[PDB]
């Protein structure tokens, strides 16, 4: 019946994996909430855990914090009785173990130790927020001393600490107040660094925490407009090399735009130093994304026309020897920071900004690299580098057409994007400029996780447009050939191609004849129920009574 | 079901429920219209006030705010925002924020002056000074925000395409009646992307004529849009004031003077046969088919001002001319409950700070909006993931 | 007239070029 | 890409593609049976010989196909009919998508084979094990067997004018589900809709049945119950064979003195188009209409217009993936590739080395085996090890993810 | 020409940080530095500079050098076909220098990622060179004879990183691995005889897979398989010291009929036997841990690809799984030799269903792979799943739901298994009592792949049979309420509830009052395409129906 929790406690001071995991697993059971073991047996377990955490060989500590986490999560009485004492012990060990950091990270287990301690503190103070009476008198006299330690530790371990301070700053905006300057310093020291040794997650977290720093109606607006105003100097610095006023409607808009960062220097004899310009614009875009896409405890003014104008002027930036070669690569990356901002302005706000959904699609044509000589032809060698960016473009288009829907008039950007997507759907080879008797082994074959993205884009195109003939026949040939190839290689057809053939059957558009019976010939032993309804239709849905 | 029910007379308005005897009257209300009220979000309730040139706004008690306006306006509608409670980048669901509002506010007055406002920041976005040459009886968003339908006493229905209404030149115009249009409803289903290729428009006017249209040619781009074809029309005896449907669409319930009548669309002929009438002209009668006529049944005898179907397709809500609403049941044609307050301008049901507006059009210029994103659901699970996480860390420890 | 019926012209699906082999 | 025709006469084994004009004559083949050949696991072709009591096995995977017999398979009895139950739903790895390639060794689960006097032999193919033998199912013969869904149900037809629907789990571990006596003379063929679902409760699956009674019977299959027919047709000529369009838009019937067509979406003289086959799920009336066929030289008299395509004394028919070409086998031992609309032969395939076209098959394509056990039955033993031969097949095996790995890596160094 | 002057990149590699090093990597990816005549002047400068980064450094030049070496080998066939041997030899020389001293680099708090980067770069350079035939013969393989044992000894301490590399080398370069197999085998056995719970599922999977792939050198696969399969009958007989198997004498006879083979294997029987004293109640978890240890190796032997077929004994596996599900307290009572103790009986009641869950796991992997090749007993494995369902102490089909909450992870696999089975069978079966219990289980547990699996189960049930009214309306209320909940709380409904609603609507169950108005109004605005065809066909259909 009952597993005698004293037995778990006494077998816990020594327990390796295949015993310790059973101890943690059986302690989930709710029958340890019951009369007259609530003052004499849980006390024994908690004193055992406390003796494990208070002094140990750094294995009993890891074991102990995991044990307290599981116990407090699956038993609210242990929380309401002893959570303050457990959290005090864990914070004390964290404090002594972060008083030194370069003698505690010396053995490849200090990192995991900080991970488990920080995670355990976070989990405890994420369960003591559903109890007002308990968030008093166990956390609030302790956060004043918890938070400076976490700040000092975030200088070295931002990937692990910053979500905790983010949640604490968000749920408590009045105890983080007198430490706020001390936080800001470290965040400017983490942005003044190279800022590419940090991951995307860490970059986003420092941006988000700097954004939530300004919670202390109006300060959010000041920080937001400061970051928005730090865009125009960089663009005018880029305008001394692209020679604007060749097109004046752009230069009218550039001067129509409205601080801790260094004013940067550029040298043309060292063209690699031109990689500072994208690596500042991406930074400011991340900070802007943080100020915009985050939740708040109050509403906020967000300028949408301003950032739309900013995105519009970013994608206008396009068309001694190696310098020209380096200029031919930074500019797509510059445009992509307009793409990356419209993708967040679209999904998070949705139909707000419906007015801008037609200009974005026209401006995406500027992102496409054309051949240099005079022509409207696509430069496929540049497109081979830009794969992730064009995937982001495809997701942006699919985000827009969820709201716009089917479109009467057609535009030219979609046909060029289809040509791009059909180029990217071909198995790349990188020996074409020239063997060793086998040039077919030097290919980069396209996974199915990429074909899914391409096929979702073609679904969006065939749904909402009556396309021209040749950009339709290419799609049909692609779908049929690849489906047959995969049905030979495999014994089946993946689901994205089936969805593509479904859309090709349902939405033929300008065609005078469907591809229905060929889809069924391919779907011979892979049956599906869409075409049953099409060929063998059903009685309506209310005739039955 | 247990939906809440709203209605407003020319003297008062109230909110109640179908399966309860609890009622909440509203202090300040004065109305003359068929459609002058709508809930924005799940929180707020707009009502256009008569003879004062302003909106009253209520929470779901007392007037919270009052919105001054340029003119006394007759009809209201709102285009809800969707695709925001779920991120297609992160894959996370979001809770509704404490401040949520729709994109648009469509207001109309007599003489056809169609106002189009943006509610997040109160901005006069667009004004069509003459769209009907007459008043506007009802304006509606058929789909989510795709299209805007509006009918007036010029005996015309106008189909505006919403995206090229905010950046003029409407899409389809329907003049097939001889008298003011009083009501219209829509039956639709949606593909993976929202459009009109199976949707059906039911139009109802003082001609004693029901007219059913198919909208599947409207995107063909031959006004702008290629005109639809009417598939069916009916001729009623009496001057008709409202129409409501079944949601499976199976039945048309018509509200007029002298009670509310019911047509079955899946008409049951002799033997075992059924005929669908919505895949022609017909003549209705009260209480077999190739004669050219169909048989209706009657549920009431009272004068009707407005109608609404229940969600469960079994209860009518008929608001009569005597300031009360009757909750019916179709199979019995019997009354369950009569709600009164302490005619009916409008009726509606659903299951369970604001900026002030401008008077000058918006013409880069910092087109601002007030907004709030809302938290994820993870800030308002599995043990085996935690167990793998603590398992794999054991190998890092060794002494 | 209907896309999903047997058309009234002899060689449909000749404009997809599935079965053609291009000469090089 | 192109389609591939595998047809065999009583003394000839030709294989040829439709748009290639190249062909391979298999050396040793003999048949006097209507449907006796099958293509196994995209690596093999099985043909049941006549008057030798064995199956020939040809390897058809090569770029230069094996003209000769790759292998023989003796049997207990000479048997006429064959059918295969293809294994599906094993290569996706539904638990997590890895999209396994096919192995070099693949096989189906079953090999249905039936002989004269109505006996049915079914064999596991991964290991030759005769799981079950039904001694008598039809009481004169069997002429065709087919598995309509993947392995779920199989349908049989013989010369007792009874068409039987089994259930594979109730046949291999028998008591069939339903039997169809509506014909009076031997049922020579049937066909089923190429468009199918995963189940029968929510589909209307059409079964066309054809006999020497000069009738064509269309049955609606949706069970959960018995099937209900909703139309039957009648013919002046002794009908022999049948195929459908790939979407159930038409019917093409092969018979003595020509091959005839019939539109199922029948177009009347008002621009009015009537579907003869309308139905639902299980709720459906039993009032099967009757019509009669008459050639070309408006339907409320009980007559319908079939359009004559050809005058050849056809034995068998098949259809292309497009749904626009018929491949018809005459009694002079040659195939005609004809176009449906213009009624103009485009190609004529003969064999080179004679009897009629026994059987033929078509599927599109792009540019050892166990011995069978003669009388042995795997019983109700549990200590028996039900060993099979099997192979799984490898799974299918960018840069921005690599750079993100690099960015995460760089933080650990203080240098 | 728009070249970036590669000699300037090589001039900047030696001294660079992240914000510039990543752009240096992204520029070497350009497919313009693959001209032949560039191979003499500037690519050699790049290669010798990277070799200076590898051959000496402060353990940051090594990281930088191996990463850029990988990048400039993947995107330049010329650099690969010339200098891949040199780059590989350099990084292997550093890896051999490092693997000699594992203890002293791990106390630097960067050595773990250092080994990760080293091993990943070596693996990438291996798998680039393996399918190029001239670059393999006498340019990859004479290095393998040095590379195998260096990776063998490093698997002892860092097994998660290495074992996939060795797995690919064994599968491709099998004959070159022949001298090292025993030297590898005695590494894997020590990880298995060790705790085997400090390893996650991934490393356990890799361990079992490599132990299987040792047996490639038609028949040795079968010997190892039958050897692992023989080690279940002792453990099940040791479970007979808890509860009696003598009652039915049908499970007993099946336990006698399991395979054992003796004095023909001592190279794969390496595992100690179990003491199992019933005075320590926390020591009985050795049994299901051992059974998981055996089942992982067993499915590794089954469910892996090979360049040959396998004589796999499915009948014995079905017999084994039927035996494992027989272990319960609902039909078989507890032994009387053991005395009652509440803690002991508690651990017994909680530890038996895991022993059943291992058999369910094995059946899942037996039906995922080998679908429709064990069809002759798919009805029986549906019958024996009822033994998994717990009852109260009165055998009148009273389910105890307090324990069912502890088995959500285990019941997810059960519903997935049933969905995979019913997708191969027809609609005439004799299992309706099992379905009626499984529905009650799911409806308790619901009130997130869980929703998808149970909704597909309900779809299978509603497409196969006409269910009774009470489960049907329970399912209908479930789907309606949950979809309303998600669409009032969020904006959308997923595809699973949508297909569930469509299956409910088209079902002949039509007399309910909420099917007609509510299940359709939710679908009229959901944006699903399959429901559009029901309301508006794409093909002619009669205006009048005879139904």
């Amino acid at each position: 019946e009952f597993i005698a929790v004293s037995t778990l406690a006494r077998n816990l001071e020594i327990a390796k994996g295949n015993e310790f995991h059973t101890i943690l697993a059986t302690l989930r059971s709710p029958v340890y909430i019951n009369e007259q073991l609530l003052k004499s047996e849980l006390s024994f377990l908690v004193t055992k855990i406390l003796k494990l955490i208070r002094s140990g060989n750094d294995f009993d500590l890891w074991k102990g914090c995991h044990t307290s986490v599981v116990t407090c999560a699956y038993n609210p009485l242990v929380l309401s009785t002893h959570g303050g004492q457990l959290l005090a012990a864990i914070y004390s060990r964290l404090e002594q173990k972060t008083g030194f950091y370069s003698s505690v990270i010396s053995s490849s287990h200090g990192k995991q130790l900080f991970n488990t301690l920080i995670s355990s503190v976070a989990i405890i103070i994420d369960l003591m927020k559903n109890k007002p009476t308990l968030s008093r008198e166990a956390l609030v006299p302790k956060l004043k001393a918890i938070i400076p330690t976490l700040i000092t530790l975030s200088q070295y371990e931002p990937e692990l600490v910053l979500p905790v301070l983010q949640r604490i700053l968000k749920r408590n905006t009045t105890t983080f107040k007198p430490f706020t300057n001390k936080f800001r310093t470290v965040l400017i020291n983490l942005i003044i660094s190279d800022y590419a040794s940090l991951g995307t997650k860490t970059q986003r977290l420092v941006c988000e925490n700097f954004a939530y720093l300004h919670l202390l109606d109006s300060n959010w607006r000041t920080g937001l407009m400061s970051i928005l105003s730090q865009f125009k100097p960089i663009i005018q610095l880029c305008g001394e090399i692209l020679d604007f006023e060749q097109d004046n409607e752009l230069y009218k808009l550039i001067k129509s735009l409205p601080e801790f960062l260094p004013s940067l220097k550029l040298d043309f004899n060292a063209p690699l130093t031109l990689w500072e310009i994208p690596q500042r614009l991406s930074l400011l875009a991340d900070m802007l994304v943080a100020f915009i896409s985050l939740p708040t405890p109050f509403p906020i003014r967000v300028p949408l026309g301003g950032i739309n104008s900013l995105c519009e002027v970013l994608l206008g930036v396009s068309n001694d020897n190696e310098l020209n070669g380096v200029i031919n690569t930074i500019l797509p990356q510059i445009q992509f920071q307009g793409i990356r901002l419209w993708e967040i302005m679209v999904s998070k706000y949705g139909k707000c900004g419906l007015s801008f959904f037609e200009g974005i699609l026209s401006s995406i044509e500027l992102f496409i690299p054309l051949k240099k000589k005079s022509n409207n032809e696509i430069d496929f060698n540049v497109v081979g580098s830009l794969k992730f960016e064009f995937a982001t473009v495809f997701r942006l288009v699919n985000m827009i057409l969820s709201h716009l829907g089917h479109q009467l008039n057609i535009i030219s950007v979609i046909s060029q994007l289809i040509e791009v997507a059909l180029f990217l759907s071909h198995d790349k080879t990188l020996i074409d400029s020239l063997i060793y008797t086998h040039p077919e082994l030097f290919v980069c074959k396209n996974s199915m996780n990429w074909f899914n993205e391409i096929n979702d884009f073609f679904i969006t195109a065939l749904n909402n447009w009556i396309l021209p003939s040749t950009p339709h026949i290419q799609i049909l040939k692609y779908s049929i050939t690849q489906s047959l190839r995969l049905k030979e290689r495999f014994g089946y057809i993946p689901e994205s191609f089936v969805n593509l053939l479904r859309c090709e059957v349902l939405h033929p558009g300008s065609e005078r004849v469907s591809i229905l019976p060929i889809a069924i010939s391919l779907l011979k032993n892979i049956n599906d129920d869409m075409f049953e309804l099409l060929c063998h239709p059903k009685v309506p849905v209310g005739m039955v009574y | 079901m247990d939906e809440q029910v709203i209605f407003t007379t020319n003297t008062s308005g109230t909110i109640a429920s179908v399966h309860s005897f609890e009622q909440i009257n509203l202090r300040q209300c004065s109305t003359q219209s068929r459609n002058s009220c709508v809930q924005v979000g799940n929180k707020y309730l707009f009502i256009a006030q008569a003879q004062k040139a302003l909106i009253n706004v209520y929470n779901l008690e007392s007037v919270e705010q009052r919105l001054p306006l340029p003119e006394i306006l007759k009809c209201l509608e709102v285009v809800e925002n969707d695709g925001v409670q779920y991120d297609r980048i992160q894959g996370v669901n979001h809770n509704l924020p404490d401040f949520n509002l729709p994109y648009l506010l469509l207001g109309s007055t007599e003489s056809g002056k169609l106002y189009i406002w943006e509610l997040n920041s109160g901005i006069l976005l667009n004004v069509k000074p003459m769209a009907h040459y007459q008043s506007i009886t009802k304006i509606k968003s058929i789909l989510n925000g795709k299209y805007i339908i509006t009918s007036g006493n010029d005996s015309r229905v106008i189909i505006w395409q919403t995206v090229d209404l905010v950046s003029p030149k409407p899409l389809c115009i329907l003049h097939d009646h001889t008298l003011p249009v009083t009501d219209f409803q829509v039956s639709s289903s949606q593909g993976k992307f929202l459009s009109c290729t199976d949707t059906k428009l039911f139009t109802v006017s003082q001609d004693a004529t029901i007219r059913c249209y198919d909208l599947s040619l409207i995107g063909s781009k031959k006004s702008i849009g290629k005109t639809p074809v009417l598939l069916a029309t009916f001729t009623t005896p009496y001057s008709i004031k409202s129409i409501v449907l079944d949601p499976a669409d199976r039945a048309c319930y018509i509200g007029t003077a002298e009670g509310c009548f019911s047509l079955n669309l899946f008409y049951k002929l002799k033997g075992n046969a059924i005929v669908n009438l919505l895949q022609r002209v017909f003549s209705l009668v009260q209480r077999l088919y190739a004669m050219g006529q169909l048989v209706c049944e009657n549920v009431l005898n009272s004068n009707v001002s407005c109608l609404e179907i229940s969600m469960d397709g079994t209860l009518l809500l008929i608001g009569d001319t005597e300031g009360k609403v009757s909750i019916a049941e179709i199979y019995s044609k019997q009354i369950i409950r009569t709600i009164q307050t302490l005619e009916v301008t409008n009726l509606l049901t659903n299951p369970y700070k604001i900026p002030n507006l401008q008077r000058v059009i918006f013409d880069g210029h910092l087109h601002d909006i007030w907004y709030q994103i809302g938290e994820p659901e993870a800030e308002t699970n599995d043990f085996n993931a935690y167990l793998e996480q603590v398992k794999t860390q054991e190998s890092i420890f060794s002494h | 007239r209907n896309p999903y019926l047997i058309p009234d012209y002899p060689q449909p699906f000749e404009h997809l070029k599935l079965f053609t082999r291009e000469l090089k």
